[PDB]
DNA sequence: ATATATATATATATATATATATATATATATATATATATAT
DNA sequence: ATATATATATATATATATATATATATATATATATATATAT
């Protein structure tokens, strides 16, 4: 909340309701980082398989 | 011919070996050594690491993303509930709505997953298991290198796994009259009503401590006032702000 | 292994498909051969969902579709058959030919004497509605171009030495001339109003 | 999902009955003898993937008697997957093999002698 | 009772006739229908003095003039075929396209259909023989005129947005190397004419 | 031994025949061909262009 | 000055693609009956 | 030794998802007529 507040100070963009949700209301927590290391460990396993 | 072929395929273990009969025992030593020791060791190594990777593999990432989308599903309900306690119009209140995304990448991931499940049960010493694992990991790699693309976003971001919508609710019967801004138009100045209302409501909810019927903190900052909006929109916004009991600056 | 189809049946069926319609007075041998092998011809055509219609009174054979009965395509459409929508001038000339063919078949028999009319006789009927195009040469050019287009449609023959065309029996074999009757009624009403 | 241990324990419990031993000797119609293994379902297969696979592994290693196998479809699986369903013992010798106790051998031999001795 | 052909067979054969060729990669259902009753297709084309050509390596079906008790003489005189006869510069461009096709085949195999070349890629090949009209647009017009007809025979796709064309597998048989030798002989008689 | 070594490094020509005291003529024909073209001896003028 | 070829306009018909509705199959939930184990 | 309590196996019903058929829109190919330009 105490960063959403900071977002409110500059609210000017309201192209879409769902866009507003995705950009201000929710949080991202995207797991790109997890996938990178998962695949990199899969490489090590692939070496043994080869 | 046979020994020349073997040395051709040889990685280097037979580099010093020659090409005549007397060298034959050297080759046979490598044959028996590989058969007895090397291959079982490598088999155990590969299958053991795969079994470890089976628990630590992509399945955990998929479960985590499902958990995050579930969390999003949870919280949206609470804000939706709070809106029942107030009115967006003198005779109406407002309700949230959501739906699932259908970008084909997710269906491809579904198929890859459902195929990978069976492959673990194939009796092949983990071969088809590994093949399916590689095939599925291909999607994750491709999405990772193209994280910017909306397809990768949908693959990895919980926010892009679903879509949102809002319904106009009858305060009297609780029925829906419309689910679309059927009055949008002009220079785009009308959209601001619903967007501002929902953002204000979410900010109001976020500042209520555990079970707090009111927000414990009441200051709100709106720089540039209403630069984009017209006259009456500001009045609507300020009335809504009053309803939630904030202290505008 | 399996025997071949008889040569003459094949040749006649292909001939009719190429021409669509044919006359015993034109090629009597093929006419009789086909009428002596109608089952074979239709068996040749049914895989195409095609068949033949005949008129021994006027002495004409002609193709006909043999699809399954009355699908949703009442305005039928067939793969091997591309359909057409002749223009209001073409339709006007067809209506003129229809009316005078009807008259001929009473005053000269139902194809007993091949239906005929002179160029100088058709031209006034068109001139009733279209008026004078500007010259006799223009009239003849207009009517001759339209008649040639109809001939390509298998409806009329070229004018004889006396500028008299012969009307193919196929005119009597049109499907729904009620549209032609309505069109002719509209034309006569319009010219009566526009005069 | 019964591992071979539970079926073996049930057979031993049956062995505790002297009447069951006496009938299974005097009435060969008691044979062949079998016990079910379990009832696979998608509710188990869907997220117990590794556990179910390990149970199937454990049953794959059984040799005594015979184990029934066939493919079961599940919602999470793209195709049917082989599963074990039954474990079959054909003779009193197989039942004794399952029981595997010194008292079991004592009683088996002693009774097979008493009937003649 | 009636000899009505099964509806699916009629559909497949009607489409094949309408376009004269049928690729499994494009229309697998009709292709498999044809190869499920190819003897039926033969016995239906046999009445019409036509025959079914099959090339499963490229998953292709095409219709070809049959031999009657007379081998169709100049088979292009067959009543049914709607198009004209092939003629030289079409054969020249067909030879060049087949050269590129065989190059692509050596590169990646026979059954696929990914081969392509641009309008400007084509232009020098013919420009060798046909001389320079005096403007690039004119020679492009020449090439597009050729490609329109060849598409009319099913050899090539239409000029795409990139000004390229896709070789159709059927060219493997129009450029039948036996027919290429026969055409080389015919070219030698053309030399004799020039002599 | 030498025929097998040649087969190892070949690309597209020795692929056809085997290696025996009766296959020999193919090898020599290929060597004659790769001598006619004198191809390997353009190298240090092409590296300029 | 005339005839032929070409380009464009009208325009119509056909094929292809995509979306939605319906029908079917499979899976899961609930209830009941039976078998087995424990206790008296 | 027999009774009873509990577990599990089965059967049926209903809900859900997936496959397929059909309806409609759009794009293109034919296609034919007419007008204009150019060749002889
Ligand atoms: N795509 C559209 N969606 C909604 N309204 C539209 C749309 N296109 C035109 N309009 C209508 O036309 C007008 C567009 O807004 P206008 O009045 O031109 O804007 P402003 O005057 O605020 O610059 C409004 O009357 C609006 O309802």
């Amino acid at each position: 909340a105490f960063t959403l507040l900071n977002r409110a100070a500059g609210l000017k963009q309201l192209n879409s309701i769902d866009e507003i949700f995705r950009e201000l209301v929710l949080d991202d927590h995207s797991a790109f980082d997890r996938a990178a290391e998962v695949a990199n460990s899969f490489d090590g396993l692939t070496e043994i398989h080869q | 011919k046979r020994m020349s072929e073997a040395k051709r395929v040889d990685t280097g273990a037979l580099v010093e070996a020659g090409a005549d009969l007397d060298d034959i025992p050297v080759y046979l030593q490598r044959l028996q050594e590989l058969t007895e020791e090397a291959l079982p060791e490598k088999l155990n190594r590969f299958l053991d690491y795969l079994n470890r990777s089976s628990d630590d593999g992509v399945t955990q990432l998929l479960s985590h993303i499902e958990h995050e989308v579930l969390v999003i599903e949870e919280r949206l309900n609470e804000l939706n509930e709070t809106m029942f306690r107030v009115d967006f119009q003198p005779d109406r209140y407002l309700r949230l709505d959501t739906k699932k995304v259908v970008h084909e990448s997710l269906r491809t991931l579904e198929k890859a997953q459902r195929q990978l499940n069976a492959a673990r049960f194939v009796d092949d010493n983990g071969e088809s298991h590994y093949k399916a694992l590689q095939v599925l990991v291909a999607q994750l790699r491709d999405a990772c290198e193209r994280n910017r693309t909306l397809g990768a976003k949908a693959l990895l971001d919980p926010r892009f796994r679903l879509e949102f919508a809002v319904s106009v609710m009858d305060r009297q019967s609780g029925n829906v009259i419309e689910s679309r801004t059927g009055s949008q138009g002009g220079s785009g100045g009308e959209k601001e009503i619903i967007a501002s209302y929902v953002l204000t409501a979410s900010l109001s909810y976020a500042l209520c401590p555990a079970g707090s019927r009111y927000p414990l903190f009441g200051t709100i900052i709106l720089d540039e006032a209403f630069s984009r909006s017209s006259h009456a929109v500001a009045g609507r916004i300020i009335a809504a702000l009053r309803e939630f009991g904030l202290h505008a600056v | 292994s399996e025997t071949r189809t008889l040569q003459k049946i094949r040749e006649a069926t292909q001939e009719l498909l190429k021409y669509g319609l044919l006359e015993e007075a034109s090629k009597p041998n093929l006419y009789r051969i086909v009428l002596s092998h109608p089952e074979e011809v239709t068996r040749i055509l049914e895989p195409l969902d095609l068949d033949i219609g005949i008129d021994e009174i006027r002495g004409l054979l002609y193709v006909k579709v043999r699809l399954d009965e009355t699908p949703a395509q009442d305005e039928w459409a067939h793969p091997l058959v591309r359909r057409q929508r002749l223009n209001l001038e073409q339709s006007l000339l067809v209506a003129i030919l229809r009316q005078h063919f009807v008259a001929w078949e009473q005053e000269s028999g139902t194809g007993a004497s091949q239906a005929q009319i002179a160029i100088d006789d058709l031209l006034p009927q068109l001139q009733i509605y279209l008026g004078d195009p500007g010259s006799e040469s223009k009239e003849r050019t207009r009517l001759l171009t339209l008649l040639d287009q109809l001939k390509g449609h298998g409806l009329v023959t070229s004018p004889d030495a006396h500028e008299r065309i012969v009307i193919r029996p196929i005119i009597a074999h049109l499907a729904d001339p009620i549209n032609l009757q309505a069109l002719l009624a509209w034309l006569r009403e319009q010219i009566a109003q526009q005069t | 999902m019964y591992s071979p241990d539970e079926l073996r324990e049930k057979l031993a419990r049956q062995w505790d009955s002297a009447k069951l031993r006496a009938e299974r000797l005097l009435s060969p119609g008691n044979w062949p003898l079998c016990l079910p293994i379990g009832k696979p379902s998608t509710k188990i297969f869907a997220e117990q993937t590794q556990r179910v696979l390990q149970h199937v592994q454990r049953w794959r290693q059984v040799a005594v008697g015979h184990v029934e196998w066939e493919a079961v479809s599940f919602r999470a699986s793209d195709t049917p997957v082989l599963m074990p369903l039954r474990w079959i013992l054909n003779s009193p010798s197989e039942w004794i093999n399952a029981a595997a106790d010194p008292v079991v051998s004592r009683e088996f031999r002693l009774l097979e002698g008493i009937i003649e001795q």
